[PDB]
């Protein structure tokens, strides 16, 4: 059984909460890099980069919060 | 006779796996998520 | 007394527009109870015409 | 619920030994229940958690401990005084 | 006779809710909060 | 019969004192993970994570105090 | 009934202090997207969006302070 | 009857574990109750020990 | 008569030592939440929150110092 | 039978030492078994010690 | 508002038996009040929470330990001097 | 024979409750240090290193509460 | 698989109490030479009982023999 | 009379708990009263234990 | 005579180490607050306010170090 | 022979006093070795203390 | 005579608490007097205890 | 007779689930949330 903690399952919900954002940032970059002067393509790439920036920052900061909650409990073991 | 029946009854209570892969072919529908870009609202079909 | 030990905060009410209805939940009398409230909550309103 | 027993039973005594024997029996009935009811307070593990019933179980040790120690040494001195006089 | 009644009363006292869903159809009012864009104030009636 | 101590009942009062915060943390994650760009959802989620942090911290510090009271008394048995 | 703490109630006071400003920003946005060249509509949207930016920013930093007030005292329990 | 006014402030913190003023009053209560319980235990303790010293002396 | 100890009286002395800090936080927040864009209300609310921040921290730290002194004395009884 | 439900709750914390609800219940469990065991050790100890005192008197 | 009494009366002894009764009765009242002093110091819960009053109660316990321990050993050595003389 | 104790029971109880964390942090250090800029890898190991910190303190502080009680028994030997 | 098997008065008493005190010596010797039995707490408790009843048993037959022979000298000197 | 100048500096900080010179001076008072009281507690302690040792010696 | 300890005397070295710094911060604030757009008044106030910050921080941390030195010897009395 | 398999784990931490897995297993060894040594010393002690009491009784 | 050069570096830092070279030597000084004082207290304590332990045996 | 009946009654009280999936086809309404873009306010019907 692949072990998964509680913090693993919360972070997986962010990965499944977006459909194909890991594919779409790399894929929107590939359509942009062929011709980086199309305004229809620039406004689409601005949306996906800002969404991916806010996606990882909210995910990674959230696990940090749950980390400090458990350590206060674990210190109160002894 | 009593000490054998009691002790051999409580020793059947303390007494009392392989995975496998299946491949199923569908017949009336595709697999995987589809998208319908009807350009009014992003409708999703899981 | 234990069925009369139901929490008022355990009442859950949700709207549901596509049949113009409310979905509530609770024990066997408070669903009947708040029925008496909502039966005295929608009266037919009256018209007033300005000139 | 609770339940108390209002009626205490009594018996007439005619001699001196039964007056000694009721202190002997009166001490044996006190220690046989009080060795057990504090252990029942110990084996019920909700009774070993609340500080209210912890402080009364703290002092119930001292009630049991000082009582049995008094009747030992009083009897040790009590049989010690009969020892020396017959040896003389 | 006395020791039986006391020990049976203090063994009875130690021994001693289901939700359900109701659907009610309203008749004189809409459901849900409304907003009124009367362009003087976005007025809401809960 | 499953046993429950006195320390269970103090910690149970935190569990019953709040109605459905265990549900509310779970409910706030699913609405945020579906669309982590709604400002109405962001202000609600800051409150619930911080509420769950103070919830467990208030639980763990109270049990530690009542733990140290009994051990000083049990040492004072003999 | 959905439970609401005190930290929930402080953020709600900002929410009730404006009546339906979260609605009013979207409605002012909906009239703007139909014809994004009217200066009377642009100046109306600049005012309401700038009002909405300070709305969420003032709400989120104040709740963070009350988190830090409670966490400093709870740390001083044990 | 001190344990009564112990038991009336935790539930309001149970209903509201974010009021800063209430938990401040609660912290001043329960820590004060911490000082009472070991005080009763430590003070009875010397009275057992000094009473045991007499029988240790007279034996 | 409901009992209040000396440590209560020390903490009660902080409550009477400040005049209206419980009122000033609530009134400045209610005027600010009605219109959260007034610089006169922003500078007023920053001032009222910081007085309440140092007040409770000084209160909670004060009970901890008198507690460990007493705990050093109670160990030295027997 | 308290030690039974002690030995059944550590494994879900072993499988999940990050669940916030489980270790909170586990600490309320595990510290409670700690207070019980030394209490049993201290309570038999006095019952031995006062039992050793009688033979100490009559020897 | 507190109070002290200033008269220490004297009644004549007619024998040594009359002398020993004053030293026991003068001490049995004193040993009862101080143990009752330290409990009312404790039972008033506002006295045990103040730092200044704790050293006062710290002093009154340790004097009580030293007082009754000093009268116990003297009576022990006193009656011990009796046992050796009667044995001779 | 390689002998096991009750303290070796609970420590290896931690090692069978977890499955691959002693090595799952090793595959992500091979992975993340290969290209030390990938956001799906930076957050990958931060979900791996964090759970490595809770699990190693949990297997450690369990030992200290389970040692001193057995000290308290042997303290009650004489 | 675990197993279990089932199976002048002074001249039998001293011989009866001869090995009756010998087997409790040996069973606590290999209780403590086995290191698996010295780590579990509730095995320490039943051995703590097992040490304590060893002291009361052989001391009771010691002093009662001492008082048994203490009653013989005085009558013979008479 | 040390407790007097203990009890006189909290009130100016009570009326004004934001002056930087006073709480620094308040901290310099309160840690020394912390240092004084347990010193008195530790000094009565040596006088009890060595006095209890004498009757322990002669018993 | 009002008594002053050693911790008073260490803080007095800070008190005598600055001449009239409690006055100098207030006077520099009064010249700045009369006209808070003068670069000569702004540059004078940045220096004097920041010096008082390092003054009290170095003062307050020094008494804390000598406190823990004192607590180790008094603990080593008995 | 318990001290043998104690003394075989010190050397791998000696070459590497930074391995997290080794010191976790070593603490499980050394605290368990702490429980073995004083238990054996205290248990022979009762076997020592009670035989001298008999000759103290019979002398 | 270490306490002299303890008492000689704080005062020059009192007149100038912003020189970077002086507080660095002061931190190397002031932390070192902390290490000296507790060393003397802990070392007399064993010498009291070991002097008390022999008379503790013969008492 | 009494020691058997009490012991064999307190050992019966000390002696005393599968999920499943259902598929329901609707007949009068769609499934899933719909949105009505009436361009005054985003109305949703859950």
């Amino acid at each position: 059984t692949p072990w998964s903690g509680y913090l693993d399952d919360v972070s997986a919900k962010f990965d499944t909460g977006v459909d194909n954002l890991q594919t779409q940032v790399t894929e929107a970059l590939d359509k942009l890099a062929a011709k980086p002067s199309d305004p229809a393509l620039l406004a689409a790439y601005q949306s996906k980069l800002s969404e991916y920036n806010l996606y990882r920052n909210a995910q990674s900061n959230t696990v940090k919060v749950f980390k400090d909650i458990d350590a206060a409990i674990i210190q109160n073991f002894r | 006779y009593v000490d054998m029946v009691v002790n051999a009854a409580t020793m059947m209570d303390k007494q009392n796996g392989r995975q496998k892969i299946g491949v199923m072919r569908l017949n009336n529908t595709f697999v995987g998520d589809r998208t319908y870009n009807l350009r009014d609202q992003k409708m999703v079909i899981p | 007394a234990l069925k009369q030990n139901a929490a008022a905060g355990n009442i859950k009410i949700v709207a549901y527009p596509d049949t113009n209805s409310l979905l509530v939940k609770g024990t066997a009398e408070q669903v009947h109870f708040i029925e008496m409230l909502v039966k005295a909550l929608d009266v037919a309103k009256r018209h007033v015409e300005l000139s | 619920g609770q339940a108390v027993n209002i009626r205490s039973m009594e018996t007439d005594i005619v001699s001196l030994d039964d007056r000694l024997l009721q202190a002997f029996s009166g001490s044996a009935i006190a220690t046989a229940v009080d060795k057990q009811t504090i252990t029942n307070r110990i084996e019920d593990p909700n009774l070993v958690t609340d500080p209210k019933e912890l402080a009364i179980s703290q002092e119930m040790i001292s009630d049991y401990n000082l009582y049995v120690s008094m009747v030992s040494t009083l009897t040790r001195k009590g049989v010690g005084a009969v020892e020396t006089l017959l040896r003389s």
